[PDB]
RNA sequence: CUGACUGGGGCCUGUAGAGCACUGAUAGGGCUAGGGGGCCCACCAGCCUACCAAACCCUGUCAAACUCCGAAGGGUCCCA
RNA sequence: GGGCGGUCGCCUCCUAAAAGGUAACGGAGGCGCCCAAAGGUCCCCUCAGGCGGGACGGAAAUCCGCCGGAGAGCGCAAGGGUAGAAGGGGGCCUGACUGCGAGGCCUGCAAGCCGAGCAGGGGCGAAAGCCGGGCCUAGUGAACCGGUGGUCCCGUGUGGA
RNA sequence: UCCCCCGUGCCCAUAGCGGCGUGGAACCACCCGUUCCCAUUCCGAACACGGAAGUGAAACGCGCCAGCGCCGAUGGUACUGGGCGGGCGACCGCCUGGGAGAGUAGGUCGGUGCGGGGG
């Protein structure tokens, strides 16, 4: 046990980001958003960065055929 | 010349050279040895002197085998001191070997070429050392 | 391999073994470089209570009447693997008096 | 050129002082040891330098048996 | 009390049967300790020890660290003994649990690396030092005590022999795979 | 010497010795003890500057 | 009648001898932490090292200040 | 041979010939100390390394598991011994007492060392039990002349000094 | 008058190490909790307490496996009191007794007391 400086942990409800938090254990009620934030599979979370979100004009074939006139 | 790099001790005595010989009569390495008869001692020159004495001879194949190691300092005094005021100083590590030892082994040498070569190389030790072949006397179950 | 061995002084030449089992107990009165065993209670051999540190009071004034039936006055205590804690079996008769 | 180390100290002269088979009275060095190479039996008590003595006087006897030292008892007479 | 529970007895203890396990009562594998400790981060912090970390520690699980000493006076990294460096805990009790369901389903989101940790961290009879970086960036904490990157480490230790047997257990008790 | 200061312990009410240093360079500034005198009985005692 | 010495019983040692399990040096052989390094490759995605070499295992050794071992003897005590 | 140089005391190992002792201007080294805890009692734990890993990390910081029986440590050089503690951690205390001390080791003598136990009064432990310093061997100096406290013993006819 | 298990011993690695079995009705261990007497540089892991619904997986006992380890015989010298000789020396030879250490055969994974429980 060891009464003293170990805190009693005070419960605190976190606020059910994805499903359920684990109860009410620290006094840190507060989390940004997205507890789990997927499955974990890890099922893609994307949010569209520098990388292929604009697709349009870039990352295509422009500029005739697929370049039969090479020889 | 060649020398132990690391020592507990630097100087050390002398003793007795009785006992036959403590191990080393069976060769086990090649098909010939020079066995020793006489107790003395091995100087590092005389280690050099006999062993120059078989590359310089036979040439191109037959690797030699050397089974002593000189681990005691010969402790000499310098020239014109009285006795006493401590030990001599050390000049070269003598090897101490017993009757009946096998000291050197060639390797890859035919009869009458290693005859020869342990012949050149007797004359250059101070113990009457005769020359035995690869007999049946091993020590083998 | 715990093992405390306070049975390795021997300054006395006469100790009571204790043994504590999670279930119950058992004690001892050993003589020292003879080998026999002189007298013994045993919990679940005279099956006294089922509490085990309850056990402690009455095979104290069991074992104290059999050492006090036997003779013995001029006994120890030993303390193997267990603390002074607990199950005390303290008595008012024969030697040991704690 | 002179002599770099030639003291030696004196030797405190320990030892076994009395063997088994022997009478001896209460107080009786059985052993001067520099370690302790002999184990107290019965009857036997160290001292601040490993020495060992007797208790009683009686016939002492060694090596009751191995697995931890060498032990002296010194086994009273009856 | 309750905490993933229903996920570690019917999700790990029949999971473990058809497929892994010699099916009798205690060899299926389960959890003995987890060890915690922090090892100073880097190097020493500061001169004279301070103690808190063993507050913001008994903030985020509610218990204080054990500060252990120093072991002999190398000092070729100023090494001494005394002035204890250690900030090691085990705690093991339902209180593991208290501590280890919320970094269970907090740390592996709200920090950023790439997705996962190894599978290749498995050592022999199984007892998996995981090693995360740092985390007082989200662990629920709102940036308390921000004196350098200050990280942890953490060694769930199972009770079966072989990686496949503390594998068997710790990806469907949910964590990630091949980093 | 010159760092051990020896010295003697004193009755601390009336007259005897008990002669054990106390160091000057650690800072084992006046050190209560207790020890047995001859007719106080066990009474407490103090440094002196001898 | 205890003595020098001798016979019957114990106890003790670490010398001769022997040995490498301990403390060090060691003639080779195998394995190769790694290093001038790498044939030279989007660097780890290698390959043999006839380059060096840590540590380990064998065939072999040496020791007053090494002993896993260990006499012949000597000392001591009881009886004759 | 003397002078020059080195040494003069104590401890450790060998020389040293299996009891003890044993020399040389023989070899290898240390000391003129230190700890109010580095002491006593009581209660817990077993080390150093190697392997598999780590988040920084030298291949040594800190953590986990296995192997590891003593190759670590025990203030200090070397030897002995030690995990069935003398080693590491914590509580309480100062026996780091006073009067003695049977019986001994060794010694030419002087010295040096062990000391069960008796009384008074303690410390620790519930007790059994231990404690008259330090795990041990070096860390010192006979005698004489005086210094500081107590003792009120003598104090030169008497009382005092 | 016998087997199994638990305490406590003596033999001092022929007792251990490593692998393979096997056992809980019967003890013992494991386990479920901590509520108080108790505790942790931190934690009921180890001490402590209620138990005991589940178990012999781990540990613990018994049985097997000689390689791992250990013990290890008869001869044979090395060595040596004691006596007698040789060599210029380094050092050797004979007799009388004594008698190793390695190595080889082979042995072993225990032997034997006391007090309790069950049949
Ligand atoms: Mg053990
Ligand atoms: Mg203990
Ligand atoms: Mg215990
Ligand atoms: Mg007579
Ligand atoms: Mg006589
Ligand atoms: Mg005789
Ligand atoms: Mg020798
Ligand atoms: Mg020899
Ligand atoms: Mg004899
Ligand atoms: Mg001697
Ligand atoms: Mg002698
Ligand atoms: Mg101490
Ligand atoms: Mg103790
Ligand atoms: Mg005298
Ligand atoms: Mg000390
Ligand atoms: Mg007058
Ligand atoms: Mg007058
Ligand atoms: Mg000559």
């Amino acid at each position: 046990m060891k009464e003293g400086i170990h805190p009693k942990l005070v419960p605190a409800r976190i606020i059910c980001g994805c499903g359920n938090v684990i109860e009410t254990y620290s006094t840190k009620p507060e989390i940004y958003v997205e507890v789990c934030s997927k499955c974990h599979p890890f099922y893609t979370g994307q949010q569209r960065f520098v990388d292929t979100e604009g697709r349009v004009e870039r990352f295509q074939r422009r500029y005739g055929d697929s370049y039969r006139k090479g020889r | 010349m060649l020398m132990p790099r690391r020592m507990k001790y630097r100087k050390q005595q002398r003793g007795r050279l009785k006992g036959a010989t403590k191990g080393g009569d069976y060769v086990a390495f090649g098909d010939y040895g020079l066995v020793a008869l006489e107790p003395a001692w091995i100087t590092a020159q005389q280690i050099e002197a006999a062993r120059v004495a078989m590359v310089r001879h036979f040439r191109r194949g037959g690797k030699i085998f050397i089974r002593i190691f000189p681990d005691k300092p010969y402790t000499k005094k310098p020239l014109e001191v009285r006795m006493g005021k401590g030990k001599g100083n050390v000049e070269g590590y003598v090897a101490v070997v017993k009757p009946g030892r096998v000291m050197f082994e060639v390797a890859g040498v035919t009869e009458e070429q290693a005859m020869e070569a342990l012949r050149i190389a007797g004359h250059k030790l101070p113990i009457k050392t005769k020359i035995v072949r690869r007999d049946a006397y091993d020590e083998a179950q | 391999k715990f093992r405390v061995r306070n049975r390795i002084k021997r300054t006395g030449r006469l100790r009571l073994s204790v043994f504590r089992s999670l279930k119950h107990i058992y004690a001892q009165i050993i003589d020292d470089e003879k080998g026999v065993t002189l007298v013994s209670a045993s919990s679940l051999a005279l099956k006294l209570k089922g509490n085990k540190t309850e056990v402690a009071r009455q095979v104290g004034r069991a074992l104290a009447e059999k050492a006090l039936a036997l003779g013995i006055k001029q006994v120890a205590f030993d303390r193997g693997p267990y603390k002074y804690h607990g199950r005390v079996k303290a008595l008012a008769e024969g030697a040991r008096e704690g | 050129g002179s002599t770099r180390n030639g003291r030696d100290s004196q030797a405190k002269r320990l030892g076994v002082k009395r063997y088994e088979g022997q009478v001896v009275r209460a107080g009786n060095i059985l052993v001067r040891q520099r370690g302790t190479r002999f184990k107290p039996g019965k009857n036997v008590g160290m001292g601040r330098d490993f020495t060992l003595f007797a208790l009683v006087d009686g016939v002492v006897e060694f090596q009751d048996r191995g697995r931890l030292g060498r032990y002296v008892h010194v086994r009273p007479l009856a | 009390d309750v905490a993933l529970k229903r996920k570690y007895y019917e999700e790990v203890r029949p999971e473990l049967i058809r497929r892994f396990g010699y099916q009798n009562v205690w060899e299926v594998p389960r959890l003995e300790k987890v060890v915690i400790n922090q090892g100073l981060g880097e190097a020493k912090e500061d001169a004279r020890i301070l103690e808190k970390a063993a507050q913001e520690l008994a903030l985020i699980t509610g218990q204080k660290p054990a500060v252990t000493r120093a072991k002999k006076s190398i000092s070729n990294f100023k090494l001494r003994k005394g002035m204890p460096i250690g900030l090691r805990v085990t705690l093991r009790r339902d209180r593991m649990w208290i501590f280890l369901e919320k970094l269970l389903n907090v740390a592996l989101p709200r920090i950023r690396d790439f997705r996962g940790l190894n599978p290749n961290s498995f050592d022999g009879r199984g007892n998996y030092n995981l090693g995360l970086r740092e985390q007082l960036i989200f662990p629920e904490i709102t940036y308390d005590m921000v004196d350098a990157l200050r990280g942890m480490d953490i060694a769930v230790v199972t009770t079966a022999e072989t990686d496949e047997e503390a594998r068997a257990l710790l990806e469907l008790l949910g964590f990630p795979f091949r980093k | 010497v010159r760092i051990k200061l020896l010295l003697e312990c004193t009755e601390c009410k009336r007259r005897n010795y008990a002669t054990e240093k106390n160091k000057r360079n650690t800072p084992n500034k006046l050190e209560l003890r207790k020890y047995c005198p001859w007719c106080r009985k066990h009474t407490v005692h103090r440094e002196v500057k001898i």
